[PDB]
């Protein structure tokens, strides 16, 4: 149960306020997978950041009673000086995890990363793929009711892609995902409803193919404009 | 999930985070945070012992210098580490349920604990050398220390909120702190300077706080006129109100 | 493509690159860097004018204070910005033909040029106020300034190479610089301190350099015994040789 | 001519030195396209960085008489607080390029990037795609004898990828390329010889198909190990 009430997000620019969302009120459908689609720069990343708590909306708010994940695979929240074990310790300290649970989770993350001795090395001493693996592990760590994905299914090598897909299919049926992908096949496979974001407005389609056709028609109309 | 509970949890997390960063990676930060006071002790004792003997034959130099130097070190540490709190953990606001004020107060409590430990260690090693360490009036000393701590934390928070998106201001306030070492009269007693420049020096709240702390710590210590606690107390209260108000106004803009 | 031409090109690029960072983006760093000396001049003139009048009735305070303060500012700036040169541009080492020594000497030349500008401006505004600004012996002053510059750059390079992968040392050398402000006798004439602590203070090379610069700058300035240029010159040469040798030994590990 | 003489590179780990290369001496074939292939972690990326001068070898050296480019599309060499025009100007001063040449270089990068007013805005406000675009433009700005790619064909959108592919097709016949890609179709299309990296040793195959078969056999042998 997620609602955006009077959501108005804008960015400060030298030419004025660049409005991303203007008084946006929208209720997400409950206990279903959601595919967030739209044009480039339409605000899908901004909407996901607002949903995940990364960015606080200027006006209005996001009201939810279920756990909403941060963007999966986001390595920007880490500290370069801290190690992976300390980072996941701080992350589970945010959510008030018990000692036995966080210990096991830490062991689970260390097993999933398949990083080894570097697990005890700081984030700064990490590669992009290594950071992506760690971020994916901590994003799938907490049993979130909603998982936010923004092109995180194409990170890592082939083996990590297969492992992530296998674990994701294991999590299918136990949690709902909000996925932002330019590939419509992924939207068809992993989403039950479609939310199209355009001109600061969100439109809900209970049929995936109808929303895909609407997005393609919007793209054609934009391309036909001289 | 009450707001106080999550606030306490994130404060404890942020607190130990600042600890790990401030203290050495090999558990060695106690060495330098104990070395900073003793060097100043040595140089000021080798440079101004006979001057203090000519000043007053009642209070020996080491205890009198420590009881003013450690509060000043706490004040300068509070200001310096508080004003840099927000622009040091910019990658930490990505997670929700966290705020910059949590980081600044975690740094404040870390600095308070470290300087309290240093003060207790200095008092212990002073009493181990046969000097006088027991405060005659400890409640007034505690109140003065609380006022000084609040003033330092308030000034640090004010400089953190105001000087966002302009680091260059943080460059100059340091050079504003160096004369404050000598203006406050922590090293030498203020009873020696002629009154011709006293009214300009009475506007420093930390001066009043240091003399009042020394008066409450020592038996029969003469405090000169116009060293009331009312002026630094009002300064601290007004600055704290202004800083909290400015943080509340620039709340969402601060975290980015 | 001889190494000298590419070295000059990358040096110019690093220099202007540093100039962009050190100076403000609004071209206003000159305002703060001109505010730094005048505040010290004001506080020392309002705090030690009559003491200097009692010291000697021959040289007025402002010029005597500037001619020692600005070289000390150059020295401390060289040391501070040279010790932080390598661990500030880690990404820029990705390109070939960059090296860390180019960064440290670009910072050194930027600091030298900026402090030379500040010195010329101070001399101009001193001569505009009716004081004495023209050096009586400029060649000896230039040689002393060159020796001081070489010593400062050598010490900065030594601290940059030695204290790699340990930032904490960079935290303590700064606190070593604060007593050096008063030890060197830049503010007050050294002729007043009793000889009982002179020899321990004769081991500071910058003290010898400052007195020799003042002697070469002023007409009929009395220099006390044991202020030969040989000791700071040998100190600078030995430190420069040691720092260059240490950098040559640890070359690829510094780049990382 | 590219040669690795006594190249020994290791990684500092708490359990000792994690050696990547041990006394590696190898001569690259001249005036041909090279496909650097190998297993994950075999040492392709670090060898590419050694060739590009990003990281110096612990022992030995790399001797080359031709220009070797940095990893194309790498945004790690930029300054976040500096704008793209000044960044490419700085890179021009790195190679000692004349004023007129720098001007066009700047104009060429600006026109290829297609970013706009943000070209006068710094990289700390840039996104991943914007950084990839400006890095690609600064890579093509110089006429390198050898260009190095590590999965740089999957960056950007479809239009940017098509533009980069067309530019590199126009470039083919004028300069050589070392490509590190898990897709062997790109190796067949773009590379003339194959260099397989395994256990710190490099093996040269004048036939692309033979090198691909050797790498597949090595993968099968590794998978068959219990």
């Amino acid at each position: 149960m997620i609602e955006l009430r009077n959501l108005t997000k804008w960015y400060p620019t030298p030419h004025g306020r660049r409005y991303v969302f203007r008084n946006l009120n929208f209720r997400f459908p409950d206990d279903v997978s959601i595919g967030l689609i739209g044009r480039n720069g339409a605000g899908k990343s901004t909407l996901m950041r607002l949903l995940g708590g990364i960015e606080a909306p200027n006006e209005g708010e996001v009201v939810t009673d279920v756990s909403i994940s941060w963007p999966v695979g986001l390595s920007g929240g880490f500290q370069g000086s801290l190690t992976a074990r300390e980072n996941v310790k701080f992350v589970c300290r945010i959510y008030g995890t018990s000692h036995e649970d966080m210990l096991r989770k830490v062991r689970f993350v260390e097993e999933f990363a398949e990083i080894g001795e570097h697990f005890d090395l700081p984030m700064k001493t990490y590669s992009s793929g290594m950071r992506s693996r760690v971020a994916f592990g901590l994003s799938m760590a907490f049993d979130f009711d909603y998982y936010l994905i923004d092109e995180a299914m194409a990170v890592g090598d082939a083996q990590f892609r297969a492992k992530s897909r296998a674990v994701f299919d294991s999590r299918v049926g136990q949690a709902n995902m909000i996925l932002v992908s330019h590939n419509m096949n992924d939207i068809k496979e992993y989403c039950d409803v479609v939310v199209l974001v355009d001109q600061g407005q969100a439109t809900l389609y209970e049929d995936v193919e109808a929303g895909i056709a609407a997005y393609q028609g919007s793209l054609k109309k934009a391309a036909a404009k001289p | 999930r009450s707001p106080w509970q999550i606030q306490q949890a994130v404060l404890f997390a942020l607190f130990l985070r600042e600890l790990k960063t401030r203290l050495g990676g090999r558990w060695l930060g106690v060495f330098w945070v104990l070395l900073e006071p003793v060097a100043h002790i040595a140089v000021m004792t080798t440079l101004f012992s006979l001057a203090h003997r000519a000043a007053m034959p009642s209070i020996e130099y080491p205890v009198f210098l420590i009881t003013g130097l450690i509060p000043f070190f706490m004040f300068r540490g509070l200001v310096t580490r508080l004003m840099e709190a927000i622009d040091s953990n910019r990658g930490l606001f990505a997670y929700r349920q966290v705020k910059p004020i949590d980081t600044v107060i975690a740094r404040a409590m870390l600095e308070i604990s470290l300087q309290s430990i240093v003060y207790l260690i200095a008092l212990g090693t002073l009493g181990w050398l046969g000097f006088h360490f027991l405060p005659v009036r400890a409640l007034e000393l505690a109140g003065v220390s609380a006022v000084l701590i609040m003033l330092g934390a308030s000034l640090g928070l004010f400089f953190a909120v105001v000087t966002n998106e302009i680091p260059q201001a943080r460059a100059i306030v340091r050079i504003s702190l160096l004369p404050l070492y000598f203006v406050s009269g922590v090293i030498f007693p203020v009873h020696t300077i002629p009154p011709q420049y006293l009214p300009l020096l009475q506007l420093n709240p930390v001066l009043h706080l240091i003399e009042l702390s020394r008066a409450s710590f020592f038996p029969q210590y003469r405090v000169l006129q116009g060293i009331n606690l009312a002026y630094p107390a009002g300064f601290a209260l007004l600055s704290l109100f202004l800083a909290l108000m400015l943080y509340r106004l620039r709340r969402h803009q601060l975290a980015s």
